[PDB]
């Protein structure tokens, strides 16, 4: 039994554009699935807009689904039921993108850390104390950080607080905001190692959002690229990043810049700008781009098949591997 | 073209400056591209904003030589620093959306830009701007220019800075951090656009960026810096497969792409120093995995090694990665 | 530096605030213990000396040091137990505005929805008017009295403290933390006040401030009109209600009440503008 | 245009809101569904009511005296204006100046003034001592006018247009005084405003590229920052011709001016009702006007707005 399990996720937001007309659907998300396993890393990718932003905040319970379902162990997560409440909040939890503006300015590190167990759990003051002063060796600030502000402290350590904050009721499923985009790179290379030291000691699973290939490359074991609301390519890092066959990912990988010579095996180019969440195009999303558009693709929408294990939401891969159509 | 000598830039009061750059020195060729890079403290941008005259008065700039096209910065009549600013020297900022102002539309901005340094005639100026958005890549160049900034993406928002630096003709232009708020694929487009602009037009460029593997490619000659010091310069190849300071090493075994699957990545230990906290000797010495005592009583000298390229470093690394 | 510490520090640094500080301790003191340092009772008669100039001016006398008003009665008693009047009134507004104003701010911005529409509406009826017209027309309809004039004075403060809590709230909301919080699973009286208001005070603490010299001008003017304070009592506005006609006789009754009222707004808006200062 | 919309939907609220709270004010304090769309139906013809001091209606007794402290307030808003937002530039541009620290005190000094008082002050040093400006009135005691003309009631054009040669220069003589007092407050706000503004976006990376292309320092300051800066003191503005009622209130008596304030302050010390029923549904119309043009305004300066 999967871990984590979504099917059919989606969002609409309703947008009005004046009193004169018809209310309009943003589609910011449409009909995302995945299985999510125990200790294990899936890694969501894409250009801003792809929806990566909106799967986090609905994973996390910030915003609620339009559709689909979403299991943990079996259990229905998206019921109204104060038991459920209970079991979403324990096991799945939140790091941002922003260290400057997800630690409460006013408060001091110790009440940030227990202000989750003071909520949620019946620890006493002496265990609360106890318990925040374990979670911070754990992290890699000492005893003597209790009591400061947020304000006083560099942005390394600040998403080292906002780490520590999430772990503190013993979570499953850790949902990752593009974590390390703000830092620099001794810093990133610092939180990644705590990442995955972290992994590796309390079994973890981690919801990977970054743009950041490189990095992704690194961390992933399992990884999906998006593309205006859709899913585009799914497989294993592997895969992916070694022979990847959707036309956006190899114009995504492609585009990155590699230090290394011999990586770049060519360079591909998309001449034109993203296409607008509040006009969607006819067909495929990348048509507008496309280095391989043919026929089927303005009257039509590619869905995901299985292509040796790898899932491209393509009909040029579809008819590379039958010729038949 | 452009000659810099122990240019320093201090900030607050002069018992105890801030050293947002301290001493450094170097010089660029028509024609080249040079990056310059460093992490958050590293006095990159400052270096270069003082070649403008954008530093203002809690900053104090102070050079031996600055000299640009031949002549002298430090001590230039303003109406000639004006001259200068915006048609042989012109500037790319970091964020795309506050750089344009918000009240006038874009055409408005070039064609002003055009009439500061060139000819006045509105005909001219307006078909000058046309050509202009041609040459930047603008999808439909003649309704653009009615457009206000709020109404532009970030990709096309850089185009139009691009527009404005390019419109004079100019001959060194620096991006500072131009594409990091944006996009990978629109990133792409931006600096292959300072790219061929650079190869038609002969002109030199100056790249700021914390991201080494986009210099990687883009570059000629790559300058890393710390604490707002000069510590490594060379070409752009061999300066990625032999270090030759401590700083570029654990800088680059920092990177993901010097990494197998899943391993732990390098780093120096502590923060980068600001105003309280000066070591003496090398200001890397706190951090460096190589310290010995003479790196604490005296600060090393920017040698110069037999293949042509400069570490600050008492001991520079050989080609193996060890001192 | 604490955050306590970090403030002081940083308010150290303007010295007009300083300077403010020291005049607002000065009058606080002279409110307190007025009864022991005032030369005389502020309303007994020395029928003796009716318009007696100040002590420096060539008919004064060293007993009335201010000199005296139409009836004979002494200026300098007369100020100072109107400081008393004058501060008072500016608590009393201040204090009971501002709590009702960051309850029903909070309310407003944290709901959103009907509450919030609701709220700013009524908020928007009361700013229709000028807030001294409204505070004139109360005080019409309930009839002149010091009492009267500050529950009046309460209800046209009120608007402004709404107003900036709710823009407070709104610039607060969409943080991250405030989220991180909802996530954790705070309830929404824990997130107004245990979460949001600690970061919302800032704002207002300089309002404060303002509040005072607002709320003593108010007084200052409703008592010139004849309204709030009534003509036995020692209050600085209705001190110059009825003096027009000594502009050219006596220059110390006309000069000294309006002088002592634009010190002391003066010295809190120093206030305002170091507080203000001190904050970022 | 979406915006003015907008803001219509948000004004059409609080006119309702005030006609039902001034019903109430007419309803109750005398000297019921069915009684409110009566009393509308009077305001709309015109029958705010008859005065008890005199028995002339409320509409004939309100509009010479508005015509007076438009006028008023029309100077005091021109010199408020006019003198305001260049010292508030020039401080900006000088910051830690001597003009800059004497800008700002003066600003405070005035912002913290007290309005009446300073009349009195004002007419005690220019008026009775020195003798350089007359003490009282809208026009002196020996002008009056051929009621044969058209004349429009705005007294400052109707003896520029007719009367004797010196009637113009006495007409302005009686108006600097009033007109510099009320406008005091009003000029303290503007400068604060624009100064802080200014000292905001010369701050902005707008500036910055403006000084990376080359522009003189003056074209930076009035063609790049002015343009920005003006927006927030276009708002500000918009609430100083709310707060001139309370100002002319004030100081209007001690000039005993033929204006508004003068006139309702009186009819609130009398207890004449209908003559306050009246005036605050007018002062109320008169300040939501305002506010939408001042609003109307700001989308057509700020093009973030179109
Ligand atoms: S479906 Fe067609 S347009 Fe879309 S990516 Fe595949 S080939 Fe390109
Ligand atoms: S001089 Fe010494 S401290 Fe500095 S980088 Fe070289 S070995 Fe390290």
């Amino acid at each position: 039994q999967p871990l984590l399990q979504a099917i059919d996720l989606k969002k609409h937001y309703p947008v009005k554009k004046g009193m004169f007309a018809p209310e309009r659907l943003v589609k910011a998300l449409d009909g995302v699935s995945f299985n999510l396993e125990r200790g294990k890393t899936l890694a969501v990718v894409g250009e801003s807009g792809c929806g990566k932003s909106t799967l986090g905040r609905l994973l996390t319970m910030i915003e609620m689904p339009t559709g689909g379902e979403l299991y943990y162990q079996g259990q229905d997560l998206l019921k109204h039921d104060p038991q459920a409440q209970k079991l979403r909040r324990q096991k799945i939890q939140i790091v941002f993108q922003n260290p400057y503006g997800s630690l409460n300015p006013r408060k001091k590190v110790g009440q940030i850390l227990e202000e989750p167990l003071l909520i949620n759990t019946s620890l006493s003051k002496e265990q609360r104390r106890e318990k925040a002063l374990s979670m911070m060796a754990k992290v890699g600030l000492k005893t003597e950080h209790y009591d400061r502000y947020p304000h006083m402290f560099s942005g390394g350590q600040r998403q080292r607080i906002a780490i520590a904050r999430g772990l503190m009721l013993d979570p499953d499923v850790v949902i990752a905001d593009e974590p390390v985009s703000a830092l620099d790179v001794s810093v990133r290379a610092q939180v990644l190692n705590l990442m995955m030291d972290l992994q590796q000691e309390l079994g973890l699973s981690y919801v990977f959002i970054s743009h950041d290939l490189s990095v992704v490359e690194h961390i992933a074991d399992e990884v999906m690229v998006m593309y205006l609301g859709r899913c585009v390519e799914k497989g294993t890092k592997d895969q992916i990043f070694n022979n990847p066959r959707h036309p956006y990912t190899q114009a995504l990988l492609s585009a990155t810049p590699r230090l290394n010579p011999d990586d770049r095996r060519e360079r591909i180019k998309l001449s034109g700008e993203l296409p607008s969440p509040l006009n969607p195009p006819p067909g495929c999303a990348f048509n507008a781009r496309c280095r391989r558009r043919f026929g089927p693709c303005t009257q039509l929408q590619p869905q995901l098949k299985d292509y040796g294990g790898q899932l491209v939401a393509c009909f040029a891969v579809d008819q590379d591997e039958n010729p038949q159509r | 073209l452009l000659n810099v000598d122990k240019l320093s830039v201090h900030f607050g009061d002069e018992s105890a400056p801030f050293r947002a750059v301290d001493r450094i020195s170097y010089s660029v060729k028509q024609g080249e591209v040079v990056g310059i890079v460093g992490e958050s403290g590293s006095g990159k941008s400052v270096s270069s904003l003082a070649i403008m005259g954008l530093i203002d008065y809690p900053g104090r700039v102070m050079a031996e030589k600055l000299e640009f096209n031949g002549q002298d910065l430090q001590r230039i009549s303003e109406k000639e620093r004006r001259n200068l600013v915006g048609a042989e020297v012109a500037m790319i900022f970091q964020d795309p959306m506050t750089s344009l102002n918000p009240c006038y539309t874009v055409g408005f901005q070039i064609m002003e830009a055009i009439k500061v340094h060139q000819g006045g005639n509105k005909s001219t100026r307006r078909q000058r701007a046309i050509d202009l958005l041609n040459q930047v890549g603008i999808p439909d160049p003649a309704s653009r220019l009615d457009v206000y900034p709020h109404q532009l993406s970030g990709g096309m928002s850089q185009r139009v800075m691009i527009a404005m630096a390019i419109a004079c003709r100019p001959k060194l232009l620096i991006a500072d951090e131009p594409t990091t708020a944006l996009d990978v694929t629109i990133q792409a487009q931006i600096i292959e656009l300072l790219l061929e602009l650079q190869q038609k037009e002969n002109m030199a460029l100056v790249l700021i960026t914390h991201d080494l593997a986009l210099v990687a490619e883009a570059a000629h000659k790559i300058i890393v810096m710390y604490a707002g010091q000069v510590v490594e310069t060379g070409d752009a190849h061999a300066i990625f497969h032999a270090p030759r300071h401590p700083y570029t090493q654990a800088l680059l075994r920092a990177l993901p792409e010097f990494a197998q699957d899943k391993e732990r990545l390098a780093s120096l230990p502590g923060v980068v120093p600001g105003k309280y906290d000066r070591p003496n000797g090398c200001l890397l010495n706190p951090r460096c995995p190589y310290a010995t005592d003479r790196c604490r009583a005296e600060e090393p000298a920017l040698n110069m090694l037999a293949d042509g390229r400069q570490s600050k470093c008492h001991y520079p690394l050989d080609d193996a990665g060890r001192p | 530096m604490t955050p306590l510490q970090e403030f002081w520090h940083y308010f150290k640094r303007n010295k007009g605030a300083v300077v403010g500080l020291v005049y607002v301790v000065i009058v606080l003191f002279i409110a307190i213990f007025a009864n022991w340092i005032a030369p005389y009772n502020p309303a007994e008669q020395f029928r003796d000396a009716l318009l007696a100039p100040p002590a420096w001016q060539e008919g004064g006398s060293m007993a009335h040091l201010l000199g005296t008003d139409d009836v004979g009665r002494d200026v300098l008693s007369r100020l100072m137990y109107g400081a008393r009047l004058s501060l008072l009134v500016g608590c009393l507004v201040v204090v009971l505005s501002l709590i009702m104003g960051v309850i029903l701010g909070l309310i407003a911005g944290y709901f959103g929805g009907l509450v919030d529409n609701i709220i700013m509406r009524v908020v928007d009826i009361m700013l229709a008017l000028p807030s001294l017209l409204l505070a004139l027309v109360l005080v019409a309809i309930f009839g002149p009295s010091i009492g009267n004039a500050a529950l009046a004075l309460t209800f046209v403060a009120l608007p402004h403290y709404v107003r900036l809590t709710r823009a407070a709230v709104l610039v607060e909301v969409n943080r991250d933390y405030v989220t991180a919080s909802r996530v954790a699973g705070a309830g929404a009286m824990r997130q107004m006040f245990i979460n949001i208001f600690p970061n919302c005070l800032a704002p207002l603490i300089v309002q404060a401030s303002l509040g005072f010299s607002n709320a003593i001008l108010d007084m200052a003017a409703l008592g010139f009109l004849g309204m709030g304070a009534q003509p036995p009592t020692p209050e600085w506005g209705t001190m110059l209600s009825d003096v027009l006609q000594f502009a050219q006789s006596a220059w110390w009754v006309v000069t000294f009440p309006g002088l002592a009222i634009l010190l002391t707004v003066l010295a809190f808006n120093l206030m305002g503008d170091g507080l203000r200062d001190a904050l970022d | 245009l979406q915006f003015i919309l907008r803001r219509l939907g948000l004004v059409i609220p609080t006119f309702i809101g005030i006609t039902l709270l001034t019903f109430a004010f007419v309803h109750m304090i005398p000297g019921m569904w069915q009684q409110y769309l009566h009393y509308i139906w009077g305001v709309m013809h015109g029958d705010l009511g008859i005065s008890m001091k005199s028995r002339i209606p409320v509409w004939e007794e309100f509009v010479p005296r508005f015509q007076a402290t438009l006028e008023l307030g029309v100077c005091a808003m021109i010199f408020a204006t006019a003198v305001g937002i260049p010292v508030g530039v020039l401080a900006a541009v000088k910051r830690g100046s001597i003009f800059d620290h004497t800008a700002v005190g003066l600003a405070l000094t005035g912002y913290s003034m007290p309005i009446f008082w300073w009349g009195m002050m004002l007419i005690m040093l220019v008026s009775v001592h020195w003798n350089l400006t007359p003490v009282s009135g809208r026009v002196s005691d020996m002008v009056f006018l051929d009621d044969s003309n058209p004349l429009t009631g705005f007294m400052l054009i109707d003896t520029a247009i007719w009367g004797e040669d010196g009637n113009f220069i006495d007409a302005v003589a009686h108006m600097i005084l009033p007109a510099i007092v009320l406008g005091t407050i009003p000029l303290a706000v503007i400068v604060r405003m624009t100064r802080s503004s200014m000292l905001e976006v010369l701050g902005e990376d707008y500036i910055r590229t403006a000084r990376a292309k080359g522009l003189t320092r003056m074209r930076v300051i009035i063609v790049h920052a002015l343009r920005n800066a003006m927006l927030p003191v276009v708002t500000v503005i918009g609430l100083q011709v709310g707060t001139l009622l309370a100002g002319a209130i004030l100081t209007e008596t001690i000039f005993s001016w033929p204006g508004l304030g003068r006139w309702l302050i009186d009819a609130l010390q009398r207890r004449d009702y209908p003559v306050v029923q009246g005036g605050v549904l007018l002062v109320a119309t008169m300040i939501i006007l305002v506010n939408l043009l001042v609003d109307l305004l700001y989308g057509v300066v700020n093009p973030r707005i179109r």
